[PDB]
């Protein structure tokens, strides 16, 4: 199963996303980017259905790209979030809903603060310090509830999400083929090559 | 539960010869055990040198037939009486089977023909459009007992040269109408003694530059 | 056949002008003055209601001045009936953004949808357009108070200091003459019943002939009041800025 | 005058103006001849050019293996019409297994002509169609107005000096009526009558448009040196 | 079996002949590639019907692409116009596993693994082996970035015959096809039949058998 | 549902509401495109007859498409807001389905495709509105310049003006404006823009707005003080 | 699989002397899984309180769906909604989905602004109104909650009193619950204040 | 007013009529068939100096068989060529093979009468449908907003038309080799156009049965036009 | 998507020299009960076709008002309604057969087998079946149901092929159907001894023949069988 991870630390939000892609008992892919970049200072982590990931996430940046070229102006994350959740919350009793679970993070420029949403594909929204979707939830929430600090800097937050990996491969039983991750902070989204 | 479709059995086959090509199959129609017709033909003329057979769900086949000859007629009407040839016809045939990919036609499609360079040409479908050129193809209940038949007596397959042992294939070679309508007839021979659907009555359309021309010959009744 | 009897609503005249917009600004010019005012600490909205009876209830009456949500307010001038219509479709788009984006509406993105419903009725559907102008007097965090205008042809436009209805190129002028950047929402409330005074086509301006509000953050701490005044308020007001 | 705005208005004599203006294009078209005897049933059309750089506007229309119409008007409202014609022939072939009936054929175009004639928006059909065919009750000829009236006759002519071809059928009568199993004396008999209709011009191979249904004969259309025989 | 990888030559495709019913063998001479342009080639797994007319229409799609904006269509296009159209007929029961194999200057050499499911994946290597779709190759020791397109081609054609000797449901010939810049290239169709007694005697291999 | 014929030809084959069209663009403010070797500039009019206007949160002239392509226009203010939306909805279904920003003659062609539809349909008036469609094509420095009208014709320019006393700065443009050395620098380029509008502004105050659209995304909006220098520095060269 | 206790939670109202009270547990979760202990599931339109137990993400749309309609009345009423008129609203509401209907327990509390008589009502998901004059209970351990109600509430409690009574009512039943906790919030509702206090309680 | 639909005292559509008078004011557009082949040449006429000649597309491909040329409103023309390449393609995915000329003009000429109170005016713009086809070889088609279409060994249309079209009525003969049929279309627009004839305001292009339709360089076209101007000093 | 309700069993048929034969019971069984007795289940269409039913009788009942208004509707604007134009009874058929296959491919079938018997306008027999999947065939002896089963065999054994029809007279031929009705009373537990029968002759025109009865029954042998064995009283 697919991993997709998020702390938000003092100043910044860090996603870890697995980089696997497996269908039954095949892997398709072993560097999928499980992201899709919806403004300057925010980011979107998907696992769940093939096809209905890629479809919904591309959908929801078209929007809110939309949106920022329309009023030349950046939505803050507590707003996308809520579109976001609201679409979910539609597909829901629709003919054929969307099976996504999403990670949002986000650096909100008018308050100065970085956000972390977790939605699940019924349009369950709630803000957290850390989250995380699948089986890789009851072990790192554990973890994290008893290493997390709200002042940590990125550096530290990172160090902790690297533990969170490591104890979930030694954990795990499927192959996930390693995590990319990604920092939201003031200056923007940066890509973390070594992990 | 009310089922939709049902099976009617029958087999067809068709042999593309290097200036003609035939389409033949029994005309034989039943359900479950009883025997509906011994005579109901299943390879009709459908024009411009295209001789055509839907075989599995009768009702099915008869449509499909039915489309496919409504479709020539508009192609001359759209297309200032354009001879439709053989590749145009196959590729026409999947748009009509693929438009039911949902509620599909339960039936084995097979059009023999002259192609554009008037060689002979024979074209196999499935059920949902999917399509493929042949020299040698049989559908239908008994298609298992007579393709292997046409691999090793039309292909050559799995024959060497004598005393070459296994180091030089049989060299292929183009049959003449004559000797193909003997393996057609040997064939149905075969599979009636085997196949319970296959039987009564064997009648071949056999398509030259000339035009389209019918044979037919008695089979085993029981 | 219909063709016969059909006025052709949405057509270019051969100057390139849209009729029924023309014929419809012509109407507005008729209605009650409305004014707006933006300054530094907040913005003014005064009106007049149009010839009144002394047994009409005022202090249950609204014809001018509508709450579109806690935010945003309109002045109206023309038909109020029109603007009702108007007014109801906005206040639904205001808590649709709500509801999706979980923020109150930016002042310009409301005025902007309000907007292009008045164009489709000038290019499509061969009906006559809404005969109404308003003047959005709105606060949000992006650009803070905000003053706009929209007319029937669907154009709308920012501004400090602006008036719609009767004499508004008399007001116009009036405030232009009068209205300073650095200037308060005391100083404001003081140029608009003063511009009023000076356009009204009636003997006297009176408290039974006015609509007033004001958008104040002369709310306790970091937020935005409106204050639609009482018949006895704008009687005070009028006394205070030495008007009766 | 007041009264052909649209086709919904009658004038205060009872007439309806736009269907008579759509019966004027035909009047402008090029002259076409229907002639049958109890065998076989002949179209002769004269085809009209543009310019000598441009080819001969094509006449004649098969609706199905026993049914065909001939055209003198806007070639695109015969198109319209023909493709229903062609589509209820093959209605009949599909559902009954039956070929349409020639009078049934008519039947249909009068209602369908009729709709545009009694409703707002639309126009009535610019064009006049000569139908040909062989049926269970042998060889007829049709003559179609857009008015909506079909009429079945021994022979007729439309299109531009049509009276001329018209006249000779009308003398001719009791001759080209015996004219049974000889298709080429048939054919002769109908170029004899659409050449009443000609002036300065006169049948050239790629002029001449010919078109022939009978016993043991499916609709056929003769063109360039197929029709030199003739001339 | 179905097999497309990238290389400094280009990309090299090999796909197998073999269409089954059940047990029953329909055909040992299926085209599973798809020649949808000069530069653009489709692999065919999963249902024959599917494969055979979504890919076709494709061909349709990218043709009206030149038309309207007078340049090829790009791989990363061409790829999604397929994709989007298999994801509004998702869950209706349509089987495809599908690999789009071009080069355009834009992109370079471009491989796409387009699904029924909607999954839609961009990589080097892409393997479809009976029911199953994997990112490496079915022996992948061999593969190196720098190949001789000769010996790329062998290694294409050596994977294939690996898969079609194990799995029952592949096998009949190996048809392999070169893309480069300024269009693919047909490298022929070979019988696996006598190309695996060839194989065998040549590089000593399939030992198990005996022969 | 209204579907009345509003645009039909007359006995001498003009459209006259297409026509009628073309004058609400000629009643509308100036536009100005000037294209140099790497750069395009978008000039546009501010009627001075409005004042106590708040310059802040009123709608500018040029609206950006996307972060690439820039549209400019004169005509109907309200008509051209459906034009702007219609297209920045296309310009991001666009990056949705092909994996690329438009093209500026992509977008140009959809435009114009759209103004075309409106004048043979029912029930529906053509677009009071000529745009000037400016940017750079997705990883290209060769500078595009489109203008289409309410007929929904389109075609790509060196230099062109739309709106009131287009005739005018279009004469300037023809003898000023060499093809064989366009404006060199983005400064030259900026000049000629001004000097072009100077022919017909009135007061070079807040009555000339400039945008300057650069490569690779590169777009901004010059301020009062930066134009007024340009100002300055014409007439003190024309002062002699 | 049953979607009224996915997420899991509760909301408990009581009345007494001249004022109300509602209070509600803050745990979200996956099944067994605890995801967060800050979700409330008590919203407020005006002096109207609506406490919502069931499927989150109809929890969320119905809170943003009564935001909506209650803004709405208050523009065009020229009033906030009292208690007894949003009851009728939510019921409305909630019916017009009867065969598609929300996952949800809803539960009205607030004091008339003009009688100044207390109100409290429930409702089922396909919005039939329960209005009892002594308590109302809803979600995961609504029987738990009923138990401790019956034998805890007596009538005409003054409000500091209303307090320790609903505060033990809760706090009791939740612990009984595996799917209810993380932490618990109480309204003390009087005609002009209202109090709110977050309770300290086992965080297992 | 009077309906879209209405017809004359004298048996035409008033609107079908007004627009042919739209096409008269249109640039003229010419083409020629040979055995060896179909040549198009438009008039580009540009409005100002300043306007990218090269941007006006009056030539268009349909599909590698079909070429086509316009005159009228040009604008009005997108639509019909967004459907006649639907057509061709459409076709070719239905029957594995190209559509016959007449077939893709007589499909084009089916939206012309769809109008009324469907599109609410005729198409203002002629066309030039130039192809080739196995069956009929070589051929040029004139398709009107009439519905009408006819076939022309030689035509012209838009505003130099009636000038020109007497001028191929001379010229023209059924041995025309490809080479002298480009110097004739260069020939004849020069004789009609306003401006002065240059590979800058003037574009050509063919379709052959082996290359298929070609978009002539302004280099290729600038040659030609050299090439006509000294066999006309020759005599 | 239905089941049957009111049930008619076997039609049976056979051309001969000069014409064709068709034959049904006069019964309506709600199940295991025989409810409805004098049900006819033969439909003459003018006077060359007789439409046979099987299946279920409330969609025999809509057919049998489809061939009503069929011949209603020809007569519409058809001087030779009576002539040249009448229906044919592959006309009758095609069109049964169109509405048959459209019917199962709605997932709403007419729950029924049809036999169309009679003779054409050159004097040709025809004689074809259709059922509710819209399957059709033709064959000298057609039956439904047990027909099929049991009436066939009987029916084939006078006419085999093509080439035993002319050698078959109507004497011969009706003999055949009336065993084949009696055989279908012994064996079929949803048959009864009420019948109809309709010749249609190419010379003598339709023959419509009601309240037939089998007789000629063998009973007698009943009285000396005892027991399931071993009962010897």
């Amino acid at each position: 199963m697919d991993i997709i991870l998020g702390i938000r630390v003092q100043d910044s939000v860090i996603l870890a996303s697995s980089k696997a892609v497996t269908r039954g008992i095949s892997v398709l892919k072993d560097s999928d980017d499980k992201t899709r970049q919806l403004s300057p200072h925010t980011l979107m982590s998907f696992a769940g259905e093939a096809g209905d990931t890629v479809q919904f996430a591309e959908y929801i940046q078209a929007n809110i790209q939309l949106y920022s070229i329309r009023e030349d102006y950046e939505l803050s994350p507590q707003a996308v979030s809520s579109f976001v959740r609201q679409e979910l919350a539609k597909s829901i009793r629709s003919r054929r809903p969307y099976q996504v679970n999403v990670l949002i993070g986000g650096y909100d420029k008018k308050k100065n603060k970085p956000e972390l949403y977790q939605i699940d594909y019924l349009g369950t929204k709630v803000e957290l310090p850390y989250g995380a979707h699948g089986y890789s939830g009851f072990y790192t929430f554990s973890l994290l509830d008893h290493h997390y600090r709200p002042d940590m800097t990125t550096e530290e937050g990172l160090d902790l999400l690297k533990l969170c990996v490591q104890e979930l491969e030694k954990r795990m039983p499927m192959d996930f083929k390693g995590v990319i991750v990604k920092i939201v902070d003031k200056d923007g989204i940066r890509q973390v090559d070594d992990f | 539960q009310f089922n939709p479709y049902g099976d009617n059995g029958g087999t067809i086959l068709g042999i593309a010869g290097e200036d003609f090509a035939v389409l033949a199959g029994d005309t034989r129609n039943i359900t479950d055990y009883s025997i509906n017709s011994r005579y109901e033909p299943k390879v009709f003329d459908c024009g411009d040198n295209i001789v055509m057979s839907a075989n599995g769900f009768a009702a099915d086949g008869d449509a499909l037939v039915k489309r496919f000859k409504n479709s020539v007629k508009w192609y001359h009407f759209d297309h200032n009486d354009k001879k439709l040839s053989i590749n145009s016809a196959a590729r026409n045939i999947q748009h009509l089977l693929y438009g039911k990919r949902f509620f599909p036609y339960y039936v084995h499609t097979i059009i023999a023909g002259l192609d554009e360079d008037g060689k002979g040409a024979v074209y196999s479908f499935d059920p949902v459009g999917s399509y493929e050129r042949e020299q040698c193809r049989a559908g239908g209940a008994a298609a298992s007992l007579i393709m292997p038949f046409l691999d090793n007596q039309v292909n050559f397959k799995n024959q060497y040269e004598p005393g070459t042992n296994g180091k030089v294939k049989k060299p292929l070679k183009y049959l003449s109408v004559e000797e193909v309508i003997k393996l057609v007839r040997d064939s149905f021979t075969s599979a009636t003694e085997r196949h319970i659907q296959v039987g009564d009555g064997l009648e071949i359309l056999i398509v030259t530059k000339d035009g389209v021309r019918k044979e037919f010959y008695e089979l085993k009744r029981d | 056949g219909s063709r016969r009897y059909d006025s052709r609503t949405t057509i270019f005249s051969p100057e390139g002008r849209l009729y029924q917009v023309e014929y419809a600004l012509e109407s507005i010019s008729h209605a009650g003055t409305a004014i707006g005012i933006m300054a530094s600490d907040g913005i003014v909205l005064a009106a007049e209601r149009k010839v009144t009876s002394t047994l009409l209830e005022q202090d249950t009456s609204t014809e001018k001045l509508y709450k579109l949500n806690d935010k945003i307010a309109v002045a109206v001038a023309g038909l109020t009936a029109d603007a009702e219509i108007l007014i109801n479709t906005a206040r639904i788009h205001a808590q649709n953004y709500l509801k999706t984006y979980n923020e109150d509406i930016p002042v310009e993105i409301l005025v902007r949808r309000l907007s292009d419903i008045k164009q489709g009725y000038t290019q499509h559907g061969g009906l006559r357009p809404f005969g109404v102008s308003f003047i959005y007097a709105g606060y949000d965090d992006r650009y803070g108070y905000q003053l706009y205008t929209s007319n029937p042809s669907g154009n709308y436009t920012g501004w400090k200091a602006i008036s719609v209805g009767a004499n508004t190129s008399a007001a116009q002028t009036l405030l232009q003459m009068d209205y300073k950047d650095d200037m308060k929402v005391d100083d404001a409330i003081e140029l608009a019943l003063k511009t009023l005074s000076k356009t009204t086509d009636s003997s006297a301006l009176t408290y039974d002939r006015l609509e007033f509000a004001t958008i104040r953050k002369g709310a306790n701490d970091g937020e935005v009041y409106q204050k639609i005044f009482k018949p006895q308020e704008i009687k005070d007001i009028l006394v205070k800025t030495g008007i009766t | 005058n007041n009264y052909d705005g649209d086709t919904v208005t009658f004038s205060p004599t009872g007439r309806l103006f736009q269907v008579e203006y759509a019966l004027e294009a035909i009047k402008q078209g090029s002259v076409t001849v229907g002639l049958r005897s109890n065998t076989h049933a002949v179209l002769v059309a004269l085809k009209r050019n543009a310019d000598e750089l441009s080819s001969y506007q094509k006449k004649i229309i098969k609706c199905d293996e026993h049914m065909g119409l001939s055209l003198a008007g806007l070639a695109p409202d015969a198109r319209v019409l023909s493709n229903y014609l062609r589509q209820q022939c093959n209605y009949s072939s599909l559902v009954f297994n039956r070929k349409l009936a020639v009078e049934r054929a008519g039947h249909l175009l009068c209602d369908k002509a009729q709709k545009n004639t009694q409703s707002y928006g639309g126009r009535p059909y610019g064009v006049g169609l000569l139908i040909i065919g062989y049926d269970k009750s042998g060889a007829h000829l049709l003559e179609f107005q857009p008015s909506g009236n079909v009429t079945e006759l021994y022979g007729t002519a439309i299109g531009a000096r049509s009276q001329g071809a018209k006249t000779y059928l009308e003398r001719t009568l009791d001759t080209f009526i015996k004219i049974d199993g000889n298709p080429d004396e048939l054919i002769k008999a109908g170029v004899e009558a659409i050449s009443q209709s000609l002036r300065d011009e006169s049948l050239t191979v790629d002029n001449l448009s010919i078109a022939i249904v009978g016993k043991d004969t499916p609709f056929t259309i003769y063109d360039g040196e197929a029709v030199a025989k003739y001339i | 079996t179905t097999l497309a990888f990238r290389f400094q030559g280009g990309i090299i495709v090999a796909v197998d002949s073999r269409a089954t019913a059940g047990n029953w063998v329909a055909s040992q001479t299926v085209k599973k590639v798809i020649e949808i342009n000069p530069f653009l080639l489709g692999t065919m797994a999963g249902g024959a019907a599917d494969c055979q007319f979504w890919e076709t229409w494709l061909g349709s799609q990218c043709r009206l692409h030149e038309l309207r904006e007078k340049e090829r269509i790009s791989v990363a296009a061409a790829s999604k116009i397929l994709s989007n159209l298999v994801y509004q007929y998702k869950g209706a029961g349509l089987s495809m596993g599908t690999m789009i194999c071009g080069y355009t200057r834009k992109e370079g050499p471009t491989i796409y693994y387009v699904d029924s499911d909607g999954t839609r994946l961009k990589g080097d290597i892409f393997c479809v082996v009976s029911g199953q779709t994997f990112a490496y190759g079915v022996l992948d020791s061999n593969y190196k970035w720098d190949l001789s397109v000769e010996d790329a081609l062998y290694l294409g054609k050596r994977s294939i015959l690996a898969a079609a000797h194990r799995d029952a449901y592949s096998g009949g010939s190996v048809n392999l096809y070169h893309v480069t810049e300024d269009g693919w290239i047909y490298h022929g169709n070979h019988d696996v039949g006598e190309l695996f007694w060839k194989v065998k005697e040549e590089e000593g291999s399939f030992n198990n058998v005996i022969g | 549902g209204y579907d009345r014929a509003l645009s039909i030809f007359s006995p001498d084959g003009h459209i006259f509401q297409v026509e009628y069209a073309l004058e609400a663009v000629k009643r509308g403010t100036c536009a100005v495109g000037v294209k140099g070797k790497n750069c395009v500039v978008l000039g546009c009019e501010r009627r001075s007859t409005l004042k106590l206007q708040d310059t802040r949160i009123t709608p500018s002239k040029v609206s950006k498409i996307d972060s690439h392509v820039v549209l400019s226009f004169s005509g109907l203010n309200a008509d051209s807001r459906i034009l702007i939306e219609k297209a920045r909805v296309e310009a991001q279904s666009h990056r949705l389905t092909l994996e690329d920003p438009v093209t500026v003659e992509y977008l140009t062609r959809y435009v114009a495709g759209v103004q075309q539809r409106y004048t043979q349909s029912g029930g529906v008036r053509p677009f009071g509105v000529s745009t000037l469609i400016a940017g750079f094509d997705p990883r290209d420095d060769e500078p595009k310049l489109y203008q289409t009208e309410p007929s929904g014709i389109y075609s790509s320019w060196s230099a062109q003006t739309i709106g009131r006393n287009s005739k005018t700065v279009r004469e300037f443009l023809e003898k000023n404006y060499d093809r064989k050395e366009p404006p060199a620098t983005v400064e030259e380029c900026v000049k000629l823009t001004v000097r072009s509008l100077l022919e017909v502004v009135q007061t070079g105050a807040k009555n000339i707005e400039i945008t300057v659209v650069k490569p690779d995304s590169d777009i901004v909006a010059l301020s009062s003080e930066e134009i007024n220098q340009y100002v300055t520095q014409i007439e003190q060269e024309k002062q002699e | 699989s049953d979607p009224s206790s996915i997420n899991g939670g509760i909301v408990v109202a009581m009345t007494g002397k001249d004022c109300v009270a509602i209070a509600c547990d803050l745990r979200l979760g996956s099944q067994s899984l605890g995801v967060s202990n800050k979700f409330e599931k008590i919203f407020h339109y005006g002096h109207v309180f609506l406490g919502i137990t069931g499927l989150a993400t109809d929890v969320t749309t119905l809170n943003e769906m009564f935001r909506y309609k209650t803004n709405l009345y208050k523009l065009k009423e020229e009033r906030a909604i009292e208690p007894e008129t949003f009851t009728q609203l939510v019921s409305s509401s909630l019916y017009e989905r009867r065969f598609g209907p929300y996952f949800v327990g809803p539960v009205v509390a607030g004091i008339n602004s003009k009688s100044g008589k207390p109100f409290i009502a429930g409702f089922d998901l396909i919005g039939c109104i329960d209005e009892a004059k002594d308590f109302i209970v809803s979600g995961t351990a609504s029987d738990q909650l009923f138990g401790m109600c019956e034998s805890l509430y007596e009538p005409n409690l003054e409000p500091e009193d209303l307090f320790e009574t609903i505060s033990q009512a809760l706090l009791n039943a939740a612990d009984r619950d595996a799917l209810s906790g993380w932490g618990a919030v109480v309204y003390i509702i009087k005609k002009d204040e209202v109090v709110k206090r977050y309770l300290k309680m086992r965080q297992d | 007013d009077r309906g879209v639909s209405t017809f004359s005292p004298e048996g035409r559509l008033f609107q079908v009529e007004y627009s042919l008078e739209a096409i008269k004011l249109g640039s003229t557009a010419i083409g020629i068939a040979t055995k060896e082949g179909v040549v198009l040449g438009v008039e580009k006429r540009a409005t100002s100096p300043l306007l990218e000649s090269d941007s006006i597309e009056k030539i268009v491909e349909i599909d590698r068989h079909i070429g086509c040329a316009m005159s009228g409103l040009t604008a009005d023309a997108r639509s019909m060529i967004e459907h006649a390449r639907t057509a061709a393609v459409t076709h070719n995915l239905y029957y594995d093979e190209d559509i016959n000329v007449e077939s893709l003009t007589q499909s084009v000429c089916d939206l012309a009468l769809r109008f009324g109170e469907l599109m609410s005016r005729p198409f203002g713009v002629a066309l030039l449908i130039a192809g080739h086809d196995a069956d009929d070889g070589y051929q040029l088609f004139h398709a009107e907003p009439s519905g009408t279409f006819y076939r022309y060994n030689a035509k012209a249309i838009g505003s130099g038309s009636e000038g020109a079209q007497a001028e191929l009525l001379n010229e023209w003969h059924s041995s025309l080799t490809l080479k002298e049929a480009e110097l004739l279309v260069l020939k004849i627009l020069k004789q009609v156009m306003e401006e002065k004839l240059d590979e800058n305001n003037a574009q050509l292009s063919c379709i052959t049965k082996q290359d298929g339709f070609k978009i002539y360089d302004n280099e290729k076209t600038a040659e030609l036009i050299k090439e006509l101007k000294e066999k006309e000093a020759a005599e | 998507t239905q089941q049957p309700i009111v049930t008619g069993t076997s039609v049976i048929s056979m051309k001969y020299d000069n014409g064709v034969i068709i034959a049904a019971d006069n019964l309506g069984s709600y199940g295991s009960l025989l409810r409805f007795n004098g049900v006819e289940r033969l439909i003459p269409v003018g006077d060359n076709t007789v439409v046979g039913i099987s299946g279920d009788i409330s969609d025999m009942q809509h057919i049998e008002r489809l061939l009503k208004d069929l011949v209603t509707e020809n007569a519409y604007d058809n001087p030779l309604a009576d002539a040249e134009e009448a229906l044919e009874p592959s006309y009758i058929f095609e069109y049964l057969a169109t509405v048959m296959y459209q019917r199962r491919s709605k997932m709403n079938p007419l729950w029924n087998a049809i036999i169309v018997a009679g003779v054409q306008s050159n004097g040709d027999q025809f004689l074809r079946y259709v059922n509710l999947l819209g399957v059709t065939y033709s064959s000298p002896t057609l039956a439904t149901g047990f027909g099929a089963h049991m009436a066939n065999p009987l029916l084939r054994k006078v006419v085999d092929r093509e080439s035993d029809i002319p050698k078959t007279t109507v004497q011969v031929a009706e003999e055949a159907i009336v065993n084949a009705m009696r055989v279908l009373y012994y064996r079929d537990a949803r048959s009864s001894r009420n019948f109809s029968l309709a010749i249609i002759d190419k010379n003598t025109g339709l023959t419509f023949k009601k309240n037939l009865q089998v007789e000629n029954m063998k009973w007698d042998f009943a009285k000396d069988i005892k027991g399931y064995g071993t009962q010897k009283i």
